[PDB]
């Protein structure tokens, strides 16, 4: 249950997870994974599925995987063939992205499950309720923002960058390959070079820093509060650093760091500081 | 026994993806979307 | 403890007993009666729980002794109970004797002649007469008076025979193995005592009793069927006074039997055992010191006893006043009998009556009293802080801050030699170092120096050394509690202290500025202590006994070789190893100034390091044009000044981790060469100094001693630090690059990897190769692989094996041949080749190729859709899609390559997230080397007759068979043993006479195997004491010496050298007093930290801890003969295999017609040519499974579901016989001409509702065996390990492999299951199966724990001739009561101790910490006796 | 700690005149060991040292959002060419001198600025003090001047050396 | 000794200890197929005389009951036919020392 499953692409962060006992269980969203919070527009979708070929569920006489079942938010709208049920599931994506249809919202989750030998149970499971997980993705015919859920994602092909789009297999592409990482995960620089246990520790040790909590500390009466005195914006920063306003909250300082065995005192994990560095207020906090 | 020629810039590399949109009676719409220059269009039947 | 306040008397033994009621009335101070604790005005009520007679309480004097709170020891009182209540510690055994006894003659119901037999068998077992109790059974109304004479005369005869033949004292002999036969016999006694119908003396019944749990008792209704014997003889809650009114009369008639049941030791006190001993008429309240308020829970439990005790006294007032009132007062008084019982239950046992914690639960578990406050204690004069790394400290020292040097203090008694340095120390005072914080005067006074000025403090410096003013203190002197100086000793200690080298004795050296403990780098390999904020405990011993042990015995220089393997665990780690690769280069040349600065910067003669009082140097390597000193010549003169003079230099030929191809063309810098102590060639590496065997530090250890070698690591630790602060060491982005040649090599082998994922796809799926990835048949078959976990494992292992071959082609070309900056100038590569930090797989993943990211033996997991990830198409045959990443940490990995690498990164963090060693060390704590060289338990019982068979120390045997090293160092080892100064005390000649009577005998034999050999002789080691007789060595050492000394032939001759290895052996003997059982059990638990059959820590769980007779996966190894072929082996595996009927059937077609339910079970097999080749099942054998085995199981499942739905001539006569045996089969047939099908009709009634009858057939066919050898599932013929032909089966049945003589070597059948080789092959074959299977659990992980530890853990587990576990069920046969009470289930061992009236000699180390004795292992294994000159 | 999972305690605040110094005269205010890098494989710290040093010279920032660099254009080539146009070394190195002996060090030492973080995280002693009321053993607790525990695993380590007066 | 085919009547097992001092031993015919003392994992077991039992107990200063124990029911002390309380000598092969003689007693 603690595993990093492949279905978490763009919804859960790979690195931002603690080490030790909450590992794998406590984990964080991606920074572009927004959560549905209001019931989406549903009442015109059964009207425009009957115009696509779906027989109504009153007088249908069908069951099982030999057909595919059309469900909107948990109720059967009707029955349609596996052939047509992918045809009437590609227009519902084409018409929700090209927003000229007055019944299909952009926030809809059209999860088509294709028929397969001993796979998942087939059907067309439309979802529009509360509390869903949603991520943005760019839809290649008529390039616009499409919003997809995890139940919808596991059967469709997105590309991580438009220089890797392969023809007749890739439907979508991502806006950027960094909307899968969390807040704290984008902010570690050159993270595609570090070993992965060393990216996960910085999500642990970036939020154990004596930084600046806020600026309104006079009107705060918190029982323990760590404030670093002279923070600096980084030279080497991500582009989401400017975007979240992390310059309002400086968590450190640009130190001239030498990689040298000179001292003898700094071997295993330990380091040293220039003595006259923090005679001048280097790393000082209260 | 189970063993038994993009028109704007000019480049042959340009992506495409087809969908059969409304029914099996019509033709699959052949969409085209560029990377070199950025012109996009479609083709039905 | 004060060393000038001795103690005369010591506890010798303890013995467990029960307070009778007469004692605790005479014992008591004042009985207390009202259930209130303290009334108003703050003063406690007199007569209650807090009482001034029970002790001083809150500034108020004791009413018994008249002392205040600081000096009153506390006093016990008692409370009266009006009825004798049960003791919940003894109700489990009272109800045994409450039963099994007739209520008329008040004997037991078992016959008195056989109750006399157990009283005579248990008398002999009180003494050391375990044999004669079995001879007593061979001794067999008038003759029973003479049979009870003959049995009793033999008991009295055998005691006086053994007591006169020096065998058993009148105190009795009580070892472990007579505690076994005693507990077995009393369990035998109590078993058939309870199972009786009538008393065999007065022949009638007695009403049976009922146990409601605790707190109550019930008798049952006597049946009307057997009341008639109660007339020809001429339910009810019974009282606790009615139970005692039987068991008094029972325990009087049968005094001669329970006198020996309730006594382990012979009863020299002649105390009669009573039934009042099982009740408790009078509680004892603890003193008021031990129940002070936090009120306290023991005052709350005693309150409800006293609250009930006044109700039941007032309820008895009406009984003195007296019919309607008599009826109600006695059904309510009897309600108060259960409640005052239920209170004293809940007082003692909180679980036998959310709740208030009782008296038992203050003792039982961890966070209790034995484990939280006796075996482990909070300590004084101790400290704890974070450690930081520190060079320049002399490797046996610790760096203590001034904040530690001021608080911690030591009692120095003043003498003539102290009063110069201890007068100045007492002037400095408490806040100056080196100072003093107190003075303890002669009369036990104590003068604190904190609130004193400098004038008063100098005045007491002259009162310090005065003659004593009193005659009573005329021999004492004042003790100044000085500060800790630089000569003191310290126990450093880091948790978890998994082995004994994690708690070492350091010298001290204060530092004047910084506020943290400081530790040298050669100690981090022992404590497992990286300096990432780790902290560790510092203990300061307070007397000269403990100072002499943390300097000589638990010293950190003594602990160079770990006792796990014998390998060194001390050495330099990261920057010193990288500096010695640069310093011992051929490029290193030093001028006259740079040479002499490096040598003095590490030697410093004024700190006591050199041995010459003048730093001697060498002539330079080059003289002209100007003199220069090579870096080989630094470490030559470094090793020349720390070595003792007039002793020759070391001769050493070793190698290192760096090959000759990294240096150039024709370099010889792989081998190191010390000749005359001079480094003539080679690079000093991790293999030389470090935790590496046979280095130069490990060779300085054997030749020059443990003090000279540990001084080298100080000097080399500073010589490689002063070289670094002038000639530094860096690693940059330049070090991570390949050439444009080397990148082109990388991007050409990695272009092969695109078709690799598809060649591995078509090979697993058994398509023909060169098929496209979008083949509709490849994609059809890859979906079937995904749906099975097993078939996906053989796809994720073939693809993994091919892309890890594309990985190795990149690495074995692009590095070192194609790296841009090269060795030694390349530094990422240098510190990986040198063992400084990193591996070669770490520089591979940076510079070449990051590789197949492996999950739990697999590739990256796949979704339901066949996609591995949203970026890839479903079911693609790409190597990149499975987790094989082509990127590196220098260039960068793609976003889908990064999500795969975060899977394997997370798994290593889940696999990161202590009781095997606890169960081991508690059983083995007292096992020590005796002075017989014969290791044995603390109570005297014997484990091994010699330690490992040779009694040599693991930490003294690393060079014992390094014979060619010692021949190069003959004149250096002869100085450290000095054989000429040892001839006067030892017998040189006699053991060498017997050393040839056995060597010449054994070579003349050994043509035969070991069941024939009448050996005629002990080995020379089990007859002569090897510590005293020279030449008494082990047989392997005698052979390996005489095999070494035979092959090669080289001013030392052939016979001066064998007379030195026989003396190096004798000094390598293990010392008498070594705590072996701890060391053997710290060398198994601590290597378990780094951890088709079970493996690892669950394998050690089954062997050591549980003694699993029902092992999880038993196997058996069958040696194939050298005559039969491999074709006669795999067709022999097919004759030993559980072939189910499920394994032979293609499909079963039922056919159900009704309208008598007609089932037509037509079952279809495979082709007869096909299942007579894969399983060797014949056509006629398959018929006899259906004829007699399948259908009778099928008929017992059709009826079983009906019972629970109520809620030609050879064939037609065969058909009629199957109908005749069975119930509702009307037709039967079988394919005789082809063996392909089988069909049998199956009728029922019509009352039966519809059965499934396919899911029945699917369950009966999986339980129907064609042929089966019992307890054996499958026989596998693997590849031949070690050149021998091995036939592994998946079960244990030794009998049925004895028939297969013609295929299997039956006298070589080894196994895996120890409790089955114990049963068929005896005790000494279970002892070898336990050693070899506790070995291959370490042989897998390349962990080499020596066989001396595995041998004692074997011989401890088989000491009783059985296979005993290391748990509480395997330690019941043990003498030490406090050992078992400190382990677990304390009050179950407490009541088994006190019912047996068990006296213990305080021999185990667990029982010498409960009572505070000195431990009998190591230093307390002998007395020290002073010779006084006059009479 | 850096932003790359590299934490380490302070050993000693090393004096400025005993620190190495470049030809430009700057002296580093953190020394990190070159051995923390191979077993940890935080190569992203090494390219922050190039990008940090090159950006302080030109007065620019650089982005470091991941996957802006292909395998073709290594950032060691993107940030090395910026260090070469400032007069500094392409490989991020700088010539430094010993602070103690004043000598030219062998290799050019790899320096640069990297963003550091100060983390947030002890020292009890006891000679004598208060004891317990039930057992007369030292009190549990740092704030109450109490002692440390010699437990059961510490007990048989003292048996295991055979030292019998240290355990007493 | 008394080798039988399948089973002895449990009331007929009342006679095999019945006559002293003449002991009666009892073995299967299916258990005596392979001699267990020929196995590679068992050592050479030799029972000690009473004059060599005492010299063992004198050298190590032992009681009779402090030795390591062998059962009376394991198949090696049924092979030799050991009566309770006589020491057997075990010539045991080791990995590091070779042969070393150890001893067990049957209780
Ligand atoms: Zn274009
Ligand atoms: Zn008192
Ligand atoms: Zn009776």
């Amino acid at each position: 249950v603690r595993k990093l499953l492949p279905e978490s692409w763009g919804f859960l962060c790979p690195v931002h997870t603690p080490d030790g006992s909450p590992c794998g269980l406590l984990n964080h969203f991606a920074h572009k994974c927004r959560i549905s919070t209001q019931q989406s527009d549903v009442s015109r979708i059964p009207s425009i599925l009957y115009s696509l070929g779906v027989a109504p569920a009153s007088h249908t006489f069908a069951a099982g995987p030999s057909l595919c079942c059309v469900q909107i938010d948990g109720k059967i709208i009707g029955w349609v063939s596996h052939e047509q049920g992918k045809i009437i599931a590609d227009t519902l994506r084409y018409w929700k992205v090209e927003g000229k249809t007055p019944g299909l919202p952009i926030d809809l989750e059209i999860g088509y499950v294709p028929p397969s030998t001993r796979g998942q149970y087939p059907g067309l499971y439309l979802f529009g309720g509360h509390s869903r997980m949603l991520r943005p993705v760019r839809y290649l015919p008529l390039d616009k923002e499409d919003i997809v859920g995890p139940f919808e994602q596991v059967y469709m092909n997105i590309a991580v960058t438009p220089q890797e789009i392969q023809n007749n297999v890739h439907t979508h592409v991502e806006f950027t390959p960094t909307n899968i990482l969390s807040i704290l995960a984008n902010l570690t620089p050159f993270s595609d070079f570090n070993q992965s246990p060393r990216n996960m520790y910085q999500c642990q040790m970036g939020k154990q820093t004596m930084g600046t909590p806020g600026v309104a500390l006079c009107h705060r009466s918190d029982n323990k509060l760590y404030r670093l005195q002279t923070g600096q914006t980084p030279i080497v920063k991500a582009n989401l650093y400017d975007d979240y306003g992390m310059d309002n909250f400086p968590n450190g300082f640009n130190a001239v760091v030498a990689v040298i065995s000179y001292t003898g005192y700094d071997m295993d994990d330990a380091m040293i500081i220039n003595k006259s560095a923090d005679e001048r207020g280097f790393g000082y906090g209260t | 026994k189970s063993v038994v020629k993009c028109p704007q810039c000019g480049n042959e590399e340009m992506n495409y993806h087809t969908l059969q949109l409304r029914s099996a009676d019509e033709g699959a719409t052949v969409f085209y979307t560029c990377t070199s220059c950025g012109y996009k269009f479609r083709t039905n039947n | 403890m004060d060393i000038s306040k001795p103690v005369g008397s010591e506890i010798t033994s303890v013995d467990f007993g029960i307070l009778t009621a007469k004692e605790i009335r005479n014992l008591s101070a004042k009985q207390i009666t009202n259930p209130t604790v303290l009334d108003n005005l703050g003063h406690p009520v007199s007569g209650g729980l807090y009482d001034l007679a029970l002790g001083a309480f809150l500034r108020n004097l004791c009413s018994t002794c008249g002392l205040d709170e600081k000096f009153c020891p506390g006093h016990q009182g008692h409370i009266e109970l009006p009825v004798p209540c049960y003791n919940p510690l003894f109700f489990n055994q009272l109800y045994i004797y409450l039963r099994a006894s007739c209520l008329f003659c008040h004997h037991f119901r078992l016959k008195s002649v056989e109750v006399h037999r157990y009283a005579c068998k248990l008398r002999l077992l009180q003494y050391g007469l375990i044999d004669e109790s079995y001879k007593l059974d061979e001794i067999t109304s008038t003759l029973l008076n003479e049979l009870k004479s003959k049995r009793s005369e033999y008991v009295d005869m055998a005691i006086a025979k053994a007591l006169s033949d020096g065998r058993t004292t009148e105190r009795g002999s009580f070892t472990a193995t007579v505690n076994d036969e005693r507990k077995k016999l009393v369990h035998e006694f109590h078993k058939k005592l309870l199972s009786r119908g009538k008393c065999d003396n007065c022949g009638m019944f007695s009403p049976k009793f009922r146990k409601d749990g605790f707190t109550k008792i019930f008798e049952t209704a006597l049946n009307e069927k057997q009341i008639t014997n109660n007339r020809v003889k001429g339910s009810t809650y019974i009282l606790s006074t009615e139970v005692k009114n039987i068991l008094d009369t029972v325990f009087r008639k049968e005094q001669c039997v329970l006198q020996y049941v309730f006594h382990s030791r012979p009863n020299l006190s002649r105390k009669l055992v009573k039934a009042d001993s099982f009740f408790m008429d009078v509680l004892v309240v603890p003193p008021t010191r031990f129940r002070l308020p936090s009120e306290n829970s023991q005052n709350q439990l005693l309150s409800k006893v006293l609250t009930t005790s006044l109700l039941i006294r007032d309820l008895n007032d009406d009984l003195s006043k007296l019919l309607e009132d008599r009826r109600v007062i006695f059904s309510r008084l009897m309600n108060a009998f259960v409640t005052i019982q239920n209170d004293v239950n809940a007082f003692i046992d909180s679980t036998k009556a959310v709740p208030i914690p009782g008296v038992k639960q203050a003792l039982e578990k961890k966070e209790g009293l034995f484990r939280k406050h006796m075996m482990g204690k909070r300590v004084n004069y101790a400290a704890r802080s974070v450690i930081s790394p520190d060079p320049n400290i002399e490797t046996n020292e610790i760096g203590v801050p001034p904040v530690f040097a001021v608080k911690l203090t030591y009692p120095e008694p003043v003498t003539a030699y102290n009063i110069a340095e201890l007068r100045q120390a007492v002037i400095n005072g408490p806040d100056k170092w080196p100072g003093a914080t107190q003075i303890q005067n002669e009369d036990g006074s104590l003068v604190s120096l904190i609130g004193m000025s400098v004038e008063q403090r100098k005045a007491l410096a002259n009162q310090l050394l005065t003659p004593s003013s009193n005659v009573s203190t005329h021999t004492l002197n004042k003790k100044v509690y000085r500060h800790i100086k630089n000569r003191d000793v310290v126990l450093m200690n880091r948790q978890p202290t998994l082995h004994k080298a994690s708690m070492m004795g350091h010298k001290v050296r204060v530092l004047p500025n910084e506020k943290t403990l400081r530790l040298h780098y050669a100690n981090t390999g022992a404590y497992n202590a990286d300096f990432d904020g780790d902290e560790m405990n510092m203990h300061f011993p307070q007397n000269e006994n403990a100072r002499a042990e943390a300097l000589n015995l638990a010293n950190t220089d003594s602990q160079y070789l770990t006792p796990t393997s014998g390998s060194p665990v001390r050495g330099l780690i990261q920057d010193h190893i990288s500096a010695g690769v640069w310093l011992t280069s051929k490029d290193s040349f030093f001028t006259r100034e740079q040479y002499q600065q490096y040598i003095y910067g590490c030697i410093r003669p004024e700190d006591g390091h050199t041995t010459r009082s003048k730093i001697v140097t060498l002539p330079p390597t080059i003289f002209k044009p100007y003199p220069l000193w090579t870096g080989k010549q630094i470490i030559t003169t470094v090793l020349l000044n720390v070595t003792p003079p007039d002793m020759p230099g070391i001769n050493l030929i070793s190698k290192n981790k760096i090959k000759n191809e990294y240096w150039g063309k024709g370099s010889l810098e792989n081998e190191v060469l010390f000749k005359d102590g001079a480094l003539l060639c080679g690079i000093l590496d991790k293999s030389q100094y470090g935790a590496s065997k046979y280095g130069i530090v490990h060779s300085l250890h054997e030749v020059y001693g443990p003090e000279v070698a540990a001084k080298v690591l100080s000097v080399l630790g500073r010589l490689f630090t002063n070289y670094i602060t002038a000639t530094a060491f860096t690693c940059g982005m330049d070090d991570l690059r390949l050439t444009a040649e080397g990148n082109k090599w990388r991007t050409d082998i990695l272009k092969t990897s695109v078709d690799t994922g598809r060649e591995a796809a078509a090979e697993v799926t058994n398509l023909d190769k060169d098929t496209p990835a979008d083949d509709p048949e490849l994609l059809k078959r890859l979906q079937e692989i995904l749906r099975d976990n097993n078939k996906s494992g053989i796809l994720d292992a073939v693809t993994s094996s091919k892309v890890n071959a594309i990985t190795s082609q990149v690495v074995s070309k692009c590095v070192p041949d194609g790296t841009m900056k090269k060795f030694p100038c390349n530094s990422m590569q240098a510190m990986a080749l040198s063992g400084a930090k990193g591996s070669n797989v770490n520089v591979s993943q940076i510079m070449c190729l990051l590789g197949q990211q492996a999950l739990e033996g697999r590739r990256v997991p796949v979704m339901v859709s066949g996609k591995t990830l949203p970026s890839f198409k479903p079911y693609e045959t790409d190597a990149m899609a499975g987790g094989y990443v082509k990127g590196r940490f220098y260039s960068g990995i793609k976003p889908q390559e990064y999500y795969f690498h975060c899977m394997a990164g997370r798994e290593g963090l889940i696999d990161t997230a202590g009781y095997l060693q606890r169960c081991l060390t508690k059983q083995l704590e007292g096992v020590h080397v005796s002075y017989d060289n014969s290791i044995r338990d603390a109570d005297g019982t014997l484990v091994q007759f010699m330690y490992g068979g040779d009694a040599i120390d693991i930490t003294k045997e690393s060079h014992m068979t390094q014979f060619e090293f010692c021949l190069d160092n003959y004149y250096a080892l002869l100085k450290k043993y000095n054989p000429s100064a040892l001839i006067e005390h030892l017998d040189v000649e006699s053991a060498l006479k017997y050393s040839k009577k056995t060597l010449k005998y054994r070579k003349k034999h050994s043509k035969e195997p070991h069941y024939k050999q009448s050996v005629k002789y002990d080995p020379v080691l089990a007859k002569y004491n090897p510590a005293k007789y020279l030449g008494s060595v082990s047989e392997n050492f005698q052979d390996k010496l005489e095999s070494f000394l035979d092959k090669n032939s080289k001013g030392v001759n052939e016979k001066k050298f064998r007379a030195l290895m026989q003396l190096k052996y004798m000094r390598s003997l293990i010392n008498p007093g070594e705590a072996v059982g701890i060391i053997a059990s710290q060398s198994v638990g601590e290597p378990s930290t780094q951890m088709n059959v079970t493996l690892g820590i669950p394998r050690l769980r089954e062997i050591v801890m549980t003694a699993s007779a029902a092992i999880k996966t038993p196997q058996m190894t069958l040696p194939i003969w050298n005559d039969v072929s491999d074709e006669q082996a795999d067709t022999f595996c097919k004759s030993i295999s559980k072939v189910l009927l499920s394994e032979v059937i293609d499909k079963v077609i039922v056919t159900e017609t009704t309208g008598a339910r007609s089932y037509v079970i037509h079952m279809r097999f495979f082709d007869n040519n096909e299942y007579s080749e894969e399983y060797d099942v014949s056509k006629e054998e398959l018929q006899n499974v259906i004829s007699n085995q399948f259908i009778h199981l099928l008929e017992a499942a059709i009826v079983k579901e009906i019972k629970k739905q109520k809620r030609n001539k050879v064939q037609r006569d065969r058909q009629s016989a199957i109908i005749s045996h069975h119930r509702f089969i009307t037709k039967y047939n079988f394919d005789d001409e082809s063996g392909k099908w089988c069909e049998f009709k199956l009728e029922l009634a019509a009352d039966t509702e519809k059965l499934l009858m396919v899911n029945i057939v699917e369950e009966i066919c999986r339980k129907s065996i064609i042929r089966q050898i019992p307890h054996i599932d499958r026989c596998v013929h693997p590849e031949p390990e070690n050149g021998k032909r091995v036939l592994v089966t998946e079960g244990v049945n030794f009998q049925a492999m004895w028939d297969q003589e013609a295929f299997i070597d039956v006298d070589g059948i080894t196994s895996n299951d120890v409790a089955a080789v114990l049963k068929t092959y005896g005790v000494e074959a279970a002892r070898n199966t336990i050693v070899n299977e506790i070995n291959n659990v370490f042989s897998r992980y390349a962990i080499s724990v020596s066989f001396r530890h595995l041998d004692l853990i074997a011989d401890m587990m088989t000491r009783q001739g059985t296979y005993l576990a290391f748990n509480r069920q395997g330690m019941e046969t043990s003498t030490s009561s406090f050992m078992k009470m400190s382990y677990e289930t304390t009050c179950q061992f407490l009541t088994k101790a006190v019912l047996d009236n068990e006296r213990e000699q305080l021999d185990s180390p667990s029982a010498r910490i409960v009572v505070g004795k000195l431990n009998n292992v190591g230093t307390g294994s002998f007395d020290v006796l002073a010779k006084v000159p006059n009479a | 700690s850096s932003r790359h999972g590299q934490k380490g305690v302070c050993s000693r605040k090393w004096p400025t005149i005993d620190m190495p110094f470049s030809e430009t005269g700057i002296q580093p205010d953190i020394i990190i060991n070159p051995h923390a890098f191979p077993s940890r494989m935080t190569i992203g710290m090494f390219v922050e040292s190039l990008a940090g040093k090159a950006g302080a010279l030109h007065g620019i920032a650089q982005d470091s959002t991941p996957w802006i660099f292909n395998e073709d254009d290594t950032p060691a080539d993107y940030f090395g060419e910026q260090l070469a146009k400032a007069g500094y070394n392409y490989h991020g190195n700088e010539p430094m001198y010993s602070g103690a002996t004043g000598e030219e060090l062998r290799a050019d030492i790899y320096v640069g600025v990297v963003y550091y973080q100060r983390l947030r995280h002890k020292f009890q002693v006891r000679s004598t003090g208060p004891v317990n009321s039930l057992t007369m053993q030292p009190v549990k607790g740092r704030k109450r001047h109490g002692g440390i525990r010699v437990g059961e695993m510490e007990r048989d380590a003292l048996i295991g050396h055979g030292t019998s007066f240290l355990l007493q | 000794i008394f080798v039988y085919q399948n089973n002895i009547t449990p009331s007929a097992m009342k006679l095999v200890p019945s006559i002293p001092p003449a002991t009666i031993e009892t073995f299967n015919e299916a258990a005596l197929v392979v001699n267990i003392t020929h196995h590679e994992l068992v050592p050479k077991h030799i029972r000690l005389s009473s004059d060599e039992k005492r010299e063992l107990l004198k050298r190590y200063r032992l009681k009779e009951s402090q030795l390591p124990r062998i059962q009376r029911a394991d198949p090696v002390a049924l092979y030799l036919g050991l009566k309770r309380g006589e020491v057997v000598k075990i010539i045991r092969k080791s990995e590091t020392s070779g042969r070393y003689a150890s001893y067990r007693i049957c209780m």
